[PDB]
């Protein structure tokens, strides 16, 4: 059973940077490939990085570019993401979800879920 | 992964890659086994369990129909041309029947056709077990309004790899184009991956590559026969790696001579691959990819050559076009541009917006400079290993 | 980018009642594609891959269509303990995107 646990970072001030890790459990972590995802309230989830299972293709989302360093660490299985800048739109919702073997890469075993906020 | 920007010419070399070539296939058929549920019949109205065993009645049905329509007078098309002609030999029924008897009271049988191949079957009987064994003792005078919610939920969790099967066979007109878990699990894939003939190092790297092993496969269906599924699936041979190889990724090369352009672009892109023997050439881009510091190519689509790079046919494949051309050459460690065209062409960075705006000039690059690159407000995407 | 647009954007239904949500995409895809259920203040779970399968630990009243560049979700027969929100993502390749949403609820 593969179990994901979040990182506390609550409240954060515009223009600095935001850091939590989601640190993986039970599984090992190169088999398959991990990603995260985000969802700010009153909307649909958007997709945010990916890290392809030893592609290291780290791939992010087109329009966030240049903002995200999305990045593993095989020494005691956990992984971080990393904001550059953050603005007063950016407040949501957090997931750190997995993904699995097969053709059709379909997401399961999913996070608890962590809000983070932009606030003065 | 050692990237050299070649100093001379608008064309990189690459070394210090590290192969692994797909040099066959390993058929491996099933016999998964419904059980006999066309007699089961409940006619008491709606409940749980009618709707499950009418699910299976009609998917019965429905792969029957598929496979009557099957029989007609990603990857290249040799790979489909030797699955329908295994398949054409399997379907026969002197063998299927041999087949039969085979998996009859074992669950391993490396058997042999009428030709020369390795067909290693594997039965699978949950379903039939279950239904021969528990659900015919359960239902009792034809009363399927039985308060065993656990025995319902037991069907349902039972009957899933069937469904799933007969769904996935009837959605693809017979052949699907990969090898989802539902048609071979994990300790069946990683018995079948090591019972066939390769050594201990290419063992241990597909039973790490799991995920390309099974991104290369496919399955066919056979057809059904009485009250049984049958069906066959292959595993792409690795059967050659660690031999050093790589590629060439050129750009026309144009100096601006105010108005008369002067590009210089080869014609030898590609991965080049001297294994034992001689060195072969893949042109396509879908052949290869790379994963992490190796590369895997399929030997079904080379090309074979004897002597070359020494970037100087024999004064090397080289074009002198004066039509210039603007995209970028995504190099695994770098990138290479040449737009000039009057177009506007500059350098992206992880944290700040705008740096070091890019010049024309087939420019130079050293990775971590840059995450992505624009032209004329477009986005391409720098592989950050 | 591969847009999705997913209509209606929300429903009612009462108990027993066939339900259909269908999502569009802009380019072909092929049968790459996932369905989800998210209920309200929790992580989602998956429901359907590939389209047509059904992932374990699942109902069996969940079943899904492929025609095409359109996909479309059925559930047998609505209960009261099916109010939530369900997307449609897809997964060609890099990358994947999500859509905007169904609410479903029930009377
Ligand atoms: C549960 O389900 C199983 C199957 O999963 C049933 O087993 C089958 O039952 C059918 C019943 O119709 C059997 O069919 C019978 O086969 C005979 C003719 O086919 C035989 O042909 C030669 C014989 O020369 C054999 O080599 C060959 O294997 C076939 O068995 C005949 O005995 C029957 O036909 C006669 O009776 C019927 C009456 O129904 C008349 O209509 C016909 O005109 C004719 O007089 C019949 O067709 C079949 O063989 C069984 N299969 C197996 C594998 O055993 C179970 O019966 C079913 N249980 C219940 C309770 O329904
Ligand atoms: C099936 O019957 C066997 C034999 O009595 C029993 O051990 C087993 O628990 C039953 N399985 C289910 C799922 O009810």
């Amino acid at each position: 059973e593969v179990q994901l646990v979040q990182s506390g970072a609550e409240v954060k001030k515009p223009g600095e940077s935001l850091r939590i890790s989601c640190k993986g459990s039970g599984y090992d972590f190169p088999s398959y490939w991990i990603s995260w995802v985000r969802q700010m309230p009153g909307k649909g989830l958007e997709w945010m990085g990916r890290i392809d299972p030893t592609d290291s293709n780290t791939n992010y989302s087109p329009s966030f570019q240049g903002h995200v360093t999305l990045s593993a660490d095989k020494s005691i299985s956990t992984a971080y993401l990393q904001w550059s800048s953050l603005k007063a739109s950016d407040t949501a919702i957090y997931y750190c979800a997995r993904h699995s073997d097969s053709w059709s890469y379909y997401e399961d075993s999913w996070g608890q879920g962590t809000l983070v906020t932009v606030s003065s | 992964l050692k990237e050299s920007y070649l100093e001379e010419s608008c064309s990189t070399i690459t070394e210090g890659y590290l192969s692994v070539l797909r040099t066959g296939w390993y058929t491996n058929v099933f016999t998964l086994e419904v059980g006999d549920v066309e007699n089961l019949t409940c006619t008491d109205g709606p409940s749980l369990i009618k709707t499950e065993l009418d699910l299976t009645k009609s998917a019965l049905r429905e792969l029957k129909t598929v496979s009557a329509d099957q029989l007609a007078r990603v990857a290249t098309a040799a790979a489909v041309t030797a699955g329908i002609a295994i398949a054409k030999t399997i379907r026969l029924e002197s063998e299927v029947n041999a087949i039969k008897g085979a998996l009859k009271t074992t669950n391993e049988a490396v058997s042999t056709l009428g030709n020369g191949v390795r067909v290693l079957a594997t039965a699978v009987r949950e379903l039939k077990e279950f239904v021969s064994k528990n659900l015919t003792s359960a239902i009792n005078k034809n009363k399927c309004d039985i308060a065993d919610l656990k025995m319902a939920v037991s069907f349902s969790q039972f009957n899933r790899r069937f469904l799933n099967v007969v769904r996935q066979f009837s959605d693809n007109a017979g052949i699907t184009p990969a090898i989802s878990l539902d048609l071979m699990t994990d300790a069946e894939l990683a018995r079948a991956v090591s019972y066939m003939p390769t050594s201990a190092g290419q063992i241990k790297l597909m039973l790490e590559n799991r995920a390309m092993v099974r991104r290369k496969g496919f399955g066919i269906l056979i057809g059904v026969y009485g009250s049984s599924v049958i069906y066959m699936v292959q595993l792409p041979i690795f059967g050659v790696i660690d031999t050093p190889c790589w590629i060439i990724k050129a750009a026309p090369s144009c100096s601006e001579k105010d108005g008369n352009y002067a590009c210089l672009l080869r014609e030898d892109q590609g991965w080049y691959c001297k294994n034992a023997g001689s060195t072969v050439y893949y042109p396509n881009e879908k052949d290869c990819e790379t994963r992490g510091d190796h590369v895997f190519c399929d030997t079904a689509a080379g090309i074979n050559v004897a002597e070359q790079s020494r970037e100087c046919n024999y004064p090397c494949k080289v074009s002198t076009g004066r039509h210039p051309i603007s995209m970028v050459a995504l190099s695994p460690l770098g990138a290479l541009v040449a737009c000039y065209k009057g177009v506007s062409c500059s350098i992206g960075s992880n944290r700040v917006g705008i740096i070091k705006q890019l010049p024309k000039g087939c420019s130079y690059i050293t990775n971590q400079d840059a995450d992505t690159v624009t032209i004329d407000n477009t986005v391409y995407q720098l592989s950050k290993v | 980018d591969i847009q999705m647009t997913q209509s209606p954007s929300s429903l009612s239904a009462s108990v027993g009642d066939r339900v259909t949500i269908t999502c569009r995409a802009s380019q072909s895809i092929s049968t790459y594609l996932n369905w989800y259920q998210q209920k309200p203040g929790k992580a989602p779970k998956l429901l359907i891959y590939a389209a047509s399968s059904l992932q374990s630990g699942v109902p069996s009243r969940f079943s899904g269509r492929l025609s095409g560049t359109d996909f479309t979700l059925t559930i047998s027969s609505l209960q009261p303990e099916d109010f939530a929100t369900y997307y449609c993502q897809q997964t060609y390749s890099s990358p994947r995107t999500f859509g905007q949403g169904t609410k479903v609820e029930i009377k």
